[PDB]
């Protein structure tokens, strides 16, 4: 009925939603071989969103597999839950985008970018009426943030009607993980804020903060560091999937947060988040799960929530809960956290509560906020996006693929504009 | 005979449904399945204002419902009270409206209200005598403002002269939860003062104050506070269900209550309501729940009753109740001072005892308690609840914050102005009768 496809591009996105796609066959009782082997049936009611049976219920998750080359292909498909997906999306190309923009939109991502949307409409054209869009993929390396930034430019001309989520990772202020990572961060927003509806900035620096001092793990692997990218992604459409005393779609998580049509730029939360032997000695309270959330501890990004504003508290409450003590305490942060918020929007706290929650706890709470110290995240790719054009290094990795010196500096004028917006309001 | 349909807009039209009907089983003494046992034909006593019947005692509810998302309507769709309902009645929704006005008014509404008002008419066209409408709807949704003031909009031209009843929830000023109801709150009330006989409203925090209070509810949720709403609808009904010595039908609820067309705006009050225990060490007369009745901790709006006028209080009482004390306890309020009137409104009382004492639910959280008050309560406190929400409104607005939304979805952005000098007088007229 309501339907999504989930398209994962770059190296990066690919990555994220393997184990993401294990936790979404772990909610619904399904297999490898997409049998179900759910005991009741609140696991099937909504199997159909994500998935389309065929053929005596091998289900295949309504996903599309892109890369630039075949290296990031075989160990999805040899690695775990391979049988599971379909043959016909695995569509690929020979390049690999050496870590450029131009190439993975101008020169390479212009070839490969005509089969998969046959995909996307392929996949749509066998539905009653979609619901939303997706998206996998990263800011810092170039075939996600070249050929993923063109897509978006595509779906628009196909379906001027629906939501566009676009999850990528995001530039850290402590260690730069590429070389080019200002040049492919500004190329991207500039057309992230044309045509996108959300995206979640999410630091890989700010995970192991999270991951030292919560989980306390020495050794972080990337399918942990994903998994927690992964818990968040499936509290955020629960109530599409699951019943409870108050259903809130995509769409009613849209139009309840973002105020401006640019300003959709929100990061994620957690809670409850530590080791193992920490279970019996703290409490499962509404109280303790609601401190948590409002912590720097549990910014997934590495920004100061004490150096701006929340706008837009959304609340995606998983477990049996008591609706009062969720209606106590979110008038008592007010009470406490008044500059914290904006102030000429009351009642910032949006509360979304299903009744049952994940897969190894007992109540559960997924964040996302809209705090305005997000502006930073602008200020400091800004200056090093601004560091290097002024001695203009690599521009023969761009003006030899064909790049306007105005392109920069029309992105970095939007660029500069936005985080002027952030500050309209603060 | 008189018969009376119900019709159920947006989730909170949904559960409240679920708690309504599933109270009306109990009262009159039918099993969930769809038929009836022999035991409970005595107990139904004109239960026709309802219940069709079908065959063999079979009694589908007249009763539509009315939803944009078919997630909380496969809950009906799986449970006992599956049976109970009827397919081609229950009519459903794909695509969401996400508490958007022109999302409900314009986009998913418009393709399903042509289904639904046949719906209306298959139903109506068997009644002899048609008395009245429960339309459930919230101030906030998408389908519980868009398409609720569209619906409104179209029964009247069809049978206009017939009641109507509207049972809703006051958003708080503190406590809630979707950023555009004070958006939303001022459109549902823009073209509805002209299409709505009366409408009610209940406040979640002045539930919860009872439920911790006197209930001893440490943890309640959307499944008690169902129940709570419902002995209010139930209690309305005890004077068209049974044959009581002096009893009001729904056209004489309006007939009193409304002095001018526009101000028709009361609130509802529920007691004695506490828990199991503490009804044991009590013996709760007349002139005490009556007298429970007009203090602050048991208005079902959180706001200053003292601060309030009342212009016409309307009491229905249940259980074996002799007039004696009752034409003693209410000239014991006006004994009293506090109750303030206004000067051209001696007589704005109602007076209306049914035989039957409220039953209650099993397993829940009351108690078996033979008498019961329905206040109803018109007052001036509704203008201090107008300020609280015109000052949300105006200050979002002036800004144009979350304006994006309702521009492309087929809707005007000087509506929201004129709405707001229709909503400046209104609040006016409180203290210019007043
Ligand atoms: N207490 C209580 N309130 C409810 C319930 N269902 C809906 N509401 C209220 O309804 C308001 C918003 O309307 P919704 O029900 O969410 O949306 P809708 O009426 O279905 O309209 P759509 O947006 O078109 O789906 C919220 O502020 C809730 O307070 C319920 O089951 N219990
Ligand atoms: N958390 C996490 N981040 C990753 C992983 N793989 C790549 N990244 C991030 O992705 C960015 C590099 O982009 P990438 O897609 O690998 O380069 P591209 O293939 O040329 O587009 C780096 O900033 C990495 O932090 C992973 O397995 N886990």
């Amino acid at each position: 009925m309501r339907e999504i496809v989930h398209v994962q591009a770059g190296q990066c996105g690919n990555q994220i939603g393997s184990k993401f796609w294990e936790v979404i066959s772990d909610e619904h009782g399904i297999q490898p071989d997409g049998t179900f082997k759910g005991e009741t049936d609140l696991q099937l009611e909504r199997i159909d969103v994500y998935y389309n049976e065929a053929n005596n219920g091998k289900y295949v998750p309504r996903a599309v597999l892109v890369d630039l080359e075949p290296g990031t292909m075989d160990s999805v498909r040899s690695g775990p839950f391979g049988q599971l997906f379909r043959p016909d999306n695995f569509v690929f190309g020979q390049s690999g985008a050496g870590n450029n923009w131009a190439k993975g939109h101008y020169t390479e991502g212009a070839e490969l970018v005509d089969n998969v949307l046959d995909v996307i409409r392929k996949e749509a054209e066998g539905c009653d009426c979609l619901q939303g869009f997706q998206l996998t993929h990263s800011l810092g390396g170039g075939t996600g943030s070249g050929m993923g930034t063109l897509l978006i430019s595509k779906i628009r001309e196909e379906y001027p009607d629906r939501i566009m989520s676009s999850f990528s990772v995001v530039p850290s202020p402590k260690v730069s993980d590429t070389v080019v990572e200002p040049y492919n961060a500004t190329l991207s927003v500039h057309q992230l804020v044309e045509n996108t509806d959300e995206t979640y900035c999410i630091d890989n620096e700010a995970l192991y903060d999270i991951c030292y001092r919560t989980l306390k793990l020495t050794n972080p692997t990337y399918g942990d560091l994903n998994h927690l990218v992964s818990l968040t992604m499936s509290g955020v459409t629960t109530c599409l999937r699951f019943p409870g005393q108050l259903n809130a779609d995509l769409r009613k998580l849209a139009v309840n947060m973002v105020p401006f049509p640019r300003l959709h730029f929100f990061m994620p939360g957690f809670a409850p988040l530590s080791a193992k032997g920490t279970q019996a000695y703290r409490a499962l309270t509404v109280a303790e799960l609601t401190q948590q959330m409002f912590d720097a501890k549990n910014m997934m990004a590495a920004c100061d929530p004490r150096h701006g504003r929340y706008l837009t508290v959304a609340a995606m409450f998983r477990g049996r809960m008591s609706m009062r003590e969720v209606d106590e305490q979110m008038l008592n942060v007010q009470n406490k956290n008044s500059s914290y918020f904006v102030e000429w929007i009351p009642n910032n706290v949006k509360t979304a509560v299903c009744d049952i929650p994940p897969r190894g706890l007992k109540m559960a709470a997924t964040f996302v906020g809209n705090s305005t110290a997000i502006q930073e995240l602008f200020k400091r790719i800004s200056e090093q996006f601004t560091a290097m054009f002024r001695r203009k290094a690599f521009l023969h990795w761009y003006t030899g693929e064909g790049m306007d010196e105005m392109e920069f500096t029309e992105a970095e004028s939007n660029m500069n504009d936005l985080i002027s917006e952030y500050q309209q309001y603060q | 005979m008189r018969e009376v349909i119900s019709i159920h807009v947006g989730q909170a039209g949904v559960q409240i449904g679920n708690a309504c009907w599933e109270l009306y089983c109990l009262e009159h003494g039918i099993q969930p399945d769809g038929t009836m046992p022999t035991q409970s034909t005595n107990e139904g006593e004109s239960f026709t204002t309802f219940f069709s019947d079908t065959g063999s005692g079979r009694y589908v509810p007249r009763s539509i419902f009315v939803d944009l998302e078919p997630t909380v309507v496969d809950e009906i769709r799986t449970g006992t009270y599956k049976k109970l309902f009827h397919p081609e009645q229950m009519i459903t929704g794909k695509e969401d409206a996400a508490n958007n006005y022109a999302r409900g008014h314009y986009t998913v509404g418009k393709e399903l209200i042509d289904t639904v008002l046949d719906r209306i008419r298959r139903l109506a066209d068997n009644c002899s005598g048609l008395q009245g409408f429960f339309v459930f709807h919230s101030f906030g949704g998408g389908t519980g403002s868009g398409f609720t003031s569209l619906l409104m909009e179209r029964l009247s031209v069809d049978y206009g002269k017939k009641s109507k009843l509207e049972f809703s929830i006051y958003p708080a000023p503190q406590v809630s939860t979707a950023v555009v109801e004070p958006y939303n709150s001022i459109l549902t009330t823009h073209t509805t003062l002209e299409h709505s006989d009366c409408a009610f409203m209940v406040d979640n925090e002045a539930i919860y104050d009872i439920c911790r209070r006197n209930l001893d509810v440490e943890r309640p949720s959307y499944t008690n506070l169902n129940r709570i709403i419902s002995q209010v609808v139930s209690s309305i009904t005890a004077s068209l269900r049974f044959d009581g010595a002096l009893n009001v039908d729904l056209n004489e609820f309006q007939t009193n209550l409304v002095p001018y067309p526009r101000i028709h705006f009361p609130l509802a009050a529920y007691t004695p309501l506490i828990s199991a225990e503490k009804a044991y060490h009590e013996a709760l007369s007349v002139s005490d729940i009556t007298n429970s009745c007009f203090e602050p901790a048991n208005q079902m709006v959180k706001c200053d009753p003292r601060h309030g006028k009342y212009m016409a209080v309307c009491l229905l009482y249940r259980g074996d109740v002799v007039p004696k004390d009752v034409n003693t306890a209410i000239a014991a309020i006006k004994t009293k001072r506090t109750i303030q009137f206004v000067d051209w409104c001696p007589t704005g009382f109602k007076v209306g005892i049914n035989y039957q004492p409220p039953t209650v639910v099993p397993g829940g959280d009351l108690a078996k308690v033979p008498r019961a008050v329905c206040m109803l309560s018109n007052t001036t406190a509704i203008a201090e609840a107008w300020s609280r929400l015109d000052y949300k409104f105006d200050l979002m607005y002036a800004k144009r914050a979350f304006v994006h939304w309702y521009v492309g979805e087929g809707m005007e952005e000087g509506e929201f102005t004129e709405a707001r000098e229709d909503l400046a007088a209104l609040e006016k007229d409180y203290e210019e009768v007043g």
